């Protein structure tokens, strides 16, 4: 496995949560990385992405609320989720990023739940 | 040894494509740098037995030497 | 023993070249979108598709799809890049959606430093392609290999 996620679970609506992604087996620092989610009753959908240089990008329904970041020392990708709504309940996957909203080498994922 | 066979074929394909970009089709010759080596090519019109066109693309490993590949192509 | 390795290297190059032939010879006359922060026939720029250097992306027309079956030929988006000194093909199976999709990244050729592409307008080879309305007459894909150096391959585009 190249990407393993951690820090899922249940939180009360309006609560905060920090997803983590353990990167391994490739040159993490030189890759653009992303977060992708699958809410129940919907297909896989791109959430956020971070470039190799540090530039970030977010989908409208999560902008200024979720925050993507990276630690190149430990090879870990983070997703600080704040003001968590019920609509955010989904299986959050960590993946490599192609730019735009397209991903590849998707991780196994972690369940984040709220209602 | 088949490095030479493959790379000569690649140069031949490239030049065949370049002559296909054009009608006058004159007998030209030149050089192409590929796989860290110089390749000497010649395109030579071949008269046909009918109206409405042919040419031979040949490539060599040395300057005045015999070609290691020669390919005929039909157009028009 | 080393000769087996070099024989295999040439086979690897041919697998890469034939994959490139199947894309660059079958370029579809359809504009694709880069869904970041526009819309072209041929996309060509630095760091495109998260390439370590140059990246290319364009529409492709496939006829012999084993999975699906449309006789007229399925149009799909394709691209090339360099990552960790490997030439990699990127393939998009499904249409563009604000959801996004899982791209298929396939490494074709190892020990490839640089990707470079030049476009033939009709009379001259140029470094960029700003024309979004029509394709260039010819495309020259140049790969800089660590062992063999620069190898180039020319492709004629169908017109429309
Ligand atoms: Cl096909």
């Amino acid at each position: 496995v190249q990407l393993q996620e951690s820090g899922g679970g249940l939180v009360q609506p309006g609560g905060s949560l920090r997803l983590s992604c353990a990167a391994s087996g490739f040159a993490f620092s030189g890759y653009a990385m992303s977060w992708v989610r699958q809410a129940p009753g919907k297909g896989l959908e791109w959430v956020s992405g971070i470039n190799r240089d540090g530039s970030t990008s977010y989908t409208a329904p999560v902008k200024g609320r979720f925050t993507i970041s990276r630690d190149n020392a430990k090879n870990i990708l983070y997703l600080q989720m704040n003001s968590l709504r019920p609509e955010d309940t989904a299986v959050y996957y960590c993946a490599k990023w192609l730019g735009g909203r397209d991903w590849y080498d998707r991780g196994q994922g972690t369940q984040v739940t709220v209602s | 040894y088949l490095e030479q066979k493959m790379f000569a074929a690649m140069v031949a394909d490239n030049q065949m494509a370049m002559v296909m970009l054009n009608k006058n089709l004159k007998a030209s010759n030149g050089e192409e740098e590929l796989a860290g080596q110089t390749w000497y090519w010649k395109v030579a019109p071949v008269a046909t037995t009918q109206p409405l066109k042919a040419f031979d693309v040949s490539v060599a490993a040395e300057k005045q030497a015999s070609p290691i590949i020669t390919v005929r192509s039909y157009v028009a | 023993e080393l000769s087996q390795e070099r024989t295999a290297r040439l086979n690897e190059l041919q697998r890469a070249l034939v994959m490139m032939d199947s894309d660059f010879r079958q370029i579809a006359l359809r504009q694709t979108r880069t869904n970041g922060e526009s819309k072209k026939l041929l996309h060509w720029a630095d760091y495109l598709l998260d390439s370590d250097n140059k990246g290319i992306m364009f529409a492709r027309l496939g006829w012999h799809n084993p999975q699906q079956q449309f006789p007229r030929g399925e149009v799909t988006k394709v691209g090339y890049r360099i990552k960790d000194e490997r030439l990699e093909r990127v393939w998009w199976r499904y249409p563009d959606t604000p959801a996004g999709q899982e791209g298929v990244v396939t490494p074709l050729l190892s020990d490839v430093e640089e990707l470079n592409v030049r476009f033939y307008d009709g009379k001259q080879w140029i470094n960029e392609w700003s024309n979004e309305l029509t394709l260039p007459a010819a495309i020259s894909v140049e790969l800089t290999l660590k062992d063999y150096g620069k190898i180039a391959r020319t492709y004629l585009t169908p017109e429309g």
